[PDB]
C-alpha cells in the first residue's frame, strides 16, 4: 500500500530501543541476507557469535535498523573488509559444548553513534548474574526454524538461569561450561533472538549490559522446557576482547 | 535458487546401533531440514548429512550431548556449488 | 559442440546439451547408434535410451541406467562419456566388439529428466522425481524405490514430504513405468547395471529381503573382477556385496526388480567419491572416474557375453 | 627470441613449488573470459610474437569473451606498471583437435593490439621442427596454478620443474599407457607436496643453449591427483607442430 504507518505491537521491540542491536548479514547473488545478530561495543568494533563467519564470504553490518523491510532512514551499512572478521582463537567448530564461541568484526568505516545507536554496555570481567536475573534477548528471530521471520526487532524476558541450576543432570548437564549463562527454560520462549545476539542484562545503574552472545539452543526448538538458550559470557572474554580492538 | 551459504556436511559415526537409533531420533525432528547424504545403516559405516545453517549449533551440541563423534567434510556447501557453477561457465559452447 | 569430437566431456551439462548431444553422436554413427523415446516425465519431457546395435531382431542385451536420482551429477556425465566409448571402441578393441556382435546395449543417460531440470534451475541436491500428489504439498517421489520389489514394506518411507518417500504405488511413476514396459516388452535382456553416487560401491541383489539370491556366488565373484578390474586404472577402491549387507534394507529398487524379471546380471555402481565431496565432485573427475568404472563395467558386459543364458 | 630481462631461478634452493621472481617468464601470459563485469583467468599462454599467443585448445569456449592479460605476477592486481589487457582478434584452434581423445590440444590467439611488447613482455623461442628432447631433461612449468583449482588458488606466479618424462616411459601400459601419442610430451617427476602450478595450456619452459623455447602447452592429467607417481603431466609438444604454427601465424 506504499508505506503502512508503523505498527508497534506484540512482541516488537521500542524503535531503536535497543540501540546497538546490528544485523551481521552475507553477500549472495548481488544481494546480502540477514544471518545473525550483534552488539555495537565500540565506534568501529562488533561482537556477535564464532560461529557467524564463514570466512569464505562478504559481510556487512546493518546498523540503525528495525523493519528490515522498509528503509527508515535510520540504517548505517557497513561492508566488512576481507579480513576484518575475528574469531577467537579457541573456538572449535568441532566442539560447541566447549565454548570459547566469540567473534568480533572491525567495522571498514566507522559508526556514526547518536540517539538512534549506541555502544553496548559491557559487564566487568569475571562478572556473574545470579539465577533468575531479568534479561531480554532482542533479535529477528533466525533462532527459530519452523515459521516465516519477523521483519521488525523483537524481544523476549529471558530470566537467566544460573550455573548450578543450568548444569543439573536434566537441563543442559554437562554440556554447560562455567564461560556460559542460560536464559529461560520455562514455557518463555527464546526464539526472538539470532545466533550472535544479545542477552542484555539492567545493570546496578539502571543502566543494561550486554551480558552474553547466542551461542545455541536445542536440538528440539527454541522452546523446550528444561534447555534454556544457552549464551557465552561476554565477561569470560573481556581480556581477550579488548587486545584484539587495540591490536588491529 | 537454493540457498547454502554456511550449511555443513558432517560425518557422523555412530560407534553401535544405539548411537545409531538417536542419531535418527533427529531424522524424524523435521523442523531440521537434515538433508542425510548417506542416510543411516548398519553402525560403522558413515552417515553424511548437511544440515542447514539454523540448525548447525543445535545440531553438533545434541551430538556432542550424545557423546557421538563428528567431522566435518565440507566446511560450507555453497562456496563448492559456486566453483562448480564457475567451472562450467568457464567451459560453455556449443 | 558442433560435433562430438569436440565436445566438452569435462564439464557438467543442462537436460539441453545432453539431448542435442545424443543427437550428434546418432546423427554421426547413423549405423551404430538410434534413439528411442519410451515415454514422457511427469512434466512432459521425452525419456530417451540409446541403443547400440549391429544388426539382427531382438538380440539378447545389456541396461544401463543412469541419472535416477538427479543430483549425482556424475552418472548423467559419465554416461555421456559410456556414450562416446561405445562408438569409439567398436571395431577397435576385441574385447568389446566381440559384445557389439552379439547383443545390444541399451544406454539411459537421464532417467528423471524433470529432477535434472529442476538442479539446474532450483535445487542442485534435488534427488526425487517431480510428481505431485493430492494429499501432499511436497513434490517426488525416490524414483528408486518405486520398482515393484519388496515395495513398501521397510526400507522405504510413505510420508510424500521424505527424501526416500516410495510412492503411492509400484510403478506409479513414469520415468520407471516407462523402463519397466519398454524391458517387459522386450524381453531379451540379460544384464541390467543402475549408475548412482557415492560410496564408491558395486552391489547385487538384493536390498529389501535377507533372503539370499539362488546366484550370490557367481554374481559375487563377477564383482571382485570387475572391482579389480576397476582398480586397474588408478587405484581407487571400491568395496562389494549385496545392497543389504553391505548398506541397509531398502524397498523397491531397480535391480532387485530386474532380477527377480530373470535379469540375472544385475548390479548398481555408486560412483566416485568417499564423502570430501559427494555428489559435488570437482569436474575434473569426469574422465578419470568415466574410465575406471569402464573397465569394471567392461568386465560384466563381458562376463554377460560368455554366459549368455 | 626467449631472453628474459628477469633472470629467473633453476634447481637453486628453493624447496616445494616456488612463487616466482616477479617477471622472470615474460611470455607467461593469462588468458579470461568476462562474466558480469569481472574478467577471470582460465587458462595459461604464451606471448610468441608481439599479436599472438600459443594455448591449449580444451581452453575455448565458443562462447566466452577473452581478453589477454600481459606482464603480471599477481592476478589480484590491475596496474603492476609493466602489464596489459588485450582483446582477441582470432582462435584458431587446430581443426583436428578432438575432444574425446584429447588429440593435438593446441590453439593460436591471434591477438588484436600490436602488444608494446616492453620490459616484461618478452616472446619465447619456438623449438625446432622435430625436436625430442632427452629425458630428465629439467624443464619448468610456470601458471597461476588454476589446474586442479582446489587449493589456495595462487594469486602468486608459480613455478616448479618437470623432468621430461620419455614418450617411451609415458607410453608404457602402467605409465599414460596408449593414451600418450609420440606428438605429446609428458613431464613432471615424484613430486613432494605436489600443488599444481602450472594452468592449463601454460607453458612448458626449457634452455636452448641458453634462450628458453616452449617445449609445451599443458595438456591433461589425472584430476585429483596432479602429480601422481607414474601418472606425469601431459603437455603438447609445440615441435610437432611449426608447419601449422607458422602456417596460422600468418592469417
Ligand atoms: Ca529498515
Ligand atoms: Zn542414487
Amino acid at each position: 500500500s506504499r508505506p503502512s504507518s508503523r505498527v508497534v505491537n506484540g512482541e516488537d521491540a521500542v524503535p531503536y530501543s535497543w540501540s546497538w542491536q546490528v544485523s551481521l548479514q552475507y553477500e549472495k547473488d548481488g544481494a546480502f541476507h540477514h544471518t545473525c545478530g550483534g552488539s555495537l561495543i565500540a565506534p568501529d568494533w562488533v561482537v556477535t557469535a564464532g560461529h557467524c563467519i564463514s570466512t569464505s564470504r562478504t559481510y556487512q553490518v546493518v546498523l540503525g535498523e528495525y523493519d528490515r523491510s522498509v528503509l527508515q532512514g535510520s540504517e548505517q551499512v557497513i561492508p566488512i573488509n576481507a579480513g576484518d572478521l575475528f574469531v577467537h582463537p579457541l573456538w572449535n567448530s568441532n566442539c560447541v559444548a566447549c565454548g570459547n564461541d566469540i567473534a568480533l568484526v572491525k567495522l571498514s568505516r566507522s559508526a556514526q553513534l547518536g540517539d538512534k545507536v549506541q555502544l553496548a554496555n559491557l559487564p566487568p570481567a569475571g562478572d556473574i548474574l545470579p539465577n533468575e536475573a531479568p534479561c531480554y534477548i532482542s533479535g529477528w528471530g533466525r533462532l527459530y526454524t519452523g515459521g516465516p521471520l519477523p521483519d521488525k526487532l523483537q524481544e523476549a524476558l529471558l530470566p537467566v538461569v544460573d550455573y548450578e541450576h543450568c548444569s543439573q543432570y536434566d537441563w543442559w548437564g554437562i554440556t554447560v561450561k562455567k564461560t556460559m549463562v542460560c536464559a529461560g527454560g520455562d514455557t518463555r520462549s527464546g526464539c526472538d533472538g539470532d545466533s550472535g545476539g544479545p542477552l542484555n542484562c539492567p545493570a546496578a545503574d539502571g543502566s543494561w549490559q550486554v551480558h552474553g552472545v547466542t551461542s545455541f539452543v536445542s536440538a528440539f526448538g527454541c522452546n523446550t522446557i528444561k534447555k534454556p538458550t544457552v549464551f557465552t559470557r561476554v565477561s569470560a572474554f573481556i581480556d581477550w576482547i579488548n587486545e584484539t580492538i587495540a591490536s588491529n | 535458487k537454493e540457498d547454502f551459504v554456511g550449511h555443513q556436511v558432517l560425518r557422523i559415526t555412530a560407534a553401535d546401533e544405539a548411537e545409531v537409533q538417536t542419531v535418527k531420533e533427529l531424522e524424524d525432528l523435521e523442523h531440521l531440514q537434515l538433508d542425510f547424504w548417506r542416510g543411516p545403516g548398519q553402525p560403522g559405516s558413515p552417515i553424511d548429512v548437511r544440515v542447514p545453517f539454523p540448525s548447525l549449533q543445535a545440531v553438533k551440541v545434541f551430538l556432542e550431548a550424545h557423546g557421538i563423534r563428528y567431522r566435518i567434510m565440507i566446511e560450507d556447501v555453497q562456496s563448492l556449488l559456486d566453483e562448480e557453477q564457475e567451472q562450467m561457465f568457464a567451459s560453455q559452447s556449443r | 559442440a558442433r560435433s562430438t569430437n569436440t565436445f566438452n566431456y569435462a564439464t557438467y551439462h543442462t537436460l539441453d546439451e545432453i539431448y542435442d548431444f545424443m543427437d550428434l553422436l546418432v546423427a554421426e554413427h547413423p549405423q551404430l547408434v538410434s534413439k528411442l523415446q519410451i515415454g514422457r516425465s511427469y512434466e512432459g519431457r521425452p525419456i530417451y535410451v540409446l541403443k547400440f546395435s549391429t544388426g539382427g531382431s531382438n538380440r539378447p542385451a545389456i541396461w544401463i541406467d543412469l541419472g535416477i536420482h538427479s543430483r549425482e551429477w556424475i552418472t548423467q556425465a559419465t554416461g555421456v562419456w559410456f556414450a562416446k566409448k561405445f562408438t569409439e571402441d567398436y571395431g577397435q578393441d576385441p574385447s568389446f566388439t566381440a559384445i557389439l556382435d552379439s547383443m545390444d546395449i541399451f544406454l539411459e543417460i537421464v532417467t528423471n529428466p524433470d529432477g535434472f531440470a529442476f538442479t539446474h534451475s532450483q535445487n542442485r541436491l534435488w534427488r526425487k522425481t517431480r510428481s505431485v500428489t493430492s494429499s501432499s504439498l511436497c513434490v517426488g517421489v525416490d524414483a528408486n524405490r518405486n520398482w515393484d520389489a519388496g515395495f513398501g514394506k521397510a526400507g522405504a518411507s510413505s510420508s510424500p514430504c521424505s527424501e526416500t518417500y516410495h510412492g503411492k504405488y509400484a510403478n506409479s511413476e513414469v520415468e520407471v513405468k516407462s523402463i519397466v514396459d519398454f524391458v517387459k516388452d522386450h524381453g531379451n535382456f540379460k544384464a541390467f547395471l543402475s549408475i548412482h553416487s557415492y560410496s564408491q560401491l558395486l552391489l547385487y541383489p538384493y536390498g529389501y529381503t535377507t533372503q539370499s539370491i539362488p546366484d550370490k556366488t557367481e554374481l559375487n565373484q563377477v564383482a571382485k573382477s570387475a572391482v579389480e578390474a576397476l582398480k586397474s586404472l588408478y587405484g581407487t577402491s571400491y568395496k562389494y556385496g549385496s545392497i543389504i549387507t553391505t548398506i541397509y534394507q531398502a524397498s523397491g529398487g531397480s535391480i532387485d526388480w530386474s532380477y527377480n524379471q530373470g535379469i540375472k546380471y544385475s548390479f548398481t555402481f555408486e560412483l566416485r567419491d568417499t564423502g570430501r565431496y559427494g555428489f559435488l565432485l570437482p569436474a575434473s573427475q569426469i574422465i578419470p572416474t568415466a574410465q575406471e568404472t569402464w573397465l569394471g563395467v567392461l568386465t560384466i558386459m563381458e562376463h554377460t557375453l560368455n554366459n549368455l543364458y | 627470441c626467449g631472453a628474459p630481462i628477469f633472470q629467473p631461478n633453476l634447481s637453486a634452493r628453493v624447496v616445494g613449488g616456488e612463487d616466482a621472481i616477479p617477471h622472470s617468464w615474460p611470455w607467461q601470459i593469462s588468458l579470461q573470459y568476462l562474466r558480469d563485469n569481472t574478467w577471470r583467468h582460465t587458462c595459461g599462454g604464451t606471448l610468441i610474437t608481439p599479436n599472438h599467443v600459443l594455448t591449449a585448445a580444451h581452453c575455448i569456449s565458443n562462447t566466452l569473451t577473452y581478453r589477454v592479460a600481459l606482464g603480471k605476477n599477481n592476478l589480484e592486481v590491475e596496474d603492476e606498471a609493466g602489464s596489459l589487457y588485450v582483446g582477441v582478434d582470432t582462435i584458431f584452434v587446430h581443426e583436428k583437435w578432438n575432444s574425446f581423445l584429447v588429440r593435438n590440444d593446441i590453439a593460436l590467439i591471434k591477438l588484436a593490439e600490436t602488444v608494446e611488447l616492453g620490459d616484461t613482455i618478452q616472446v619465447a623461442c619456438l623449438p625446432s621442427e622435430g625436436s625430442l628432447l632427452p629425458q630428465d631433461y629439467p624443464c619448468f612449468v610456470t601458471g597461476w596454478g588454476r589446474l586442479y583449482t582446489n587449493g589456495p588458488i595462487a594469486a602468486e606466479l608459480q613455478q616448479g620443474l618437470q623432468p621430461v618424462v620419455d614418450y617411451a616411459t609415458c607410453s608404457q601400459r602402467d605409465w599414460w599407457g596408449t593414451t600418450v601419442k609420440e606428438t605429446m610430451v609428458c613431464a613432471g617427476g615424484d613430486g613432494v607436496i605436489s600443488a599444481c602450478n602450472g594452468d592449463s595450456g601454460g607453458p612448458l619452459n626449457c634452455q636452448a643453449d641458453g634462450q628458453w623455447d616452449v617445449r609445451g602447452i599443458v595438456s591433461f592429467g589425472s584430476g585429483l591427483s596432479c602429480n601422481t607417481f607414474k601418472k606425469p603431466t601431459v603437455f603438447t609438444r609445440v615441435s610437432a607442430y611449426i608447419d601449422w604454427i607458422n602456417q596460422k601465424l600468418q592469417l
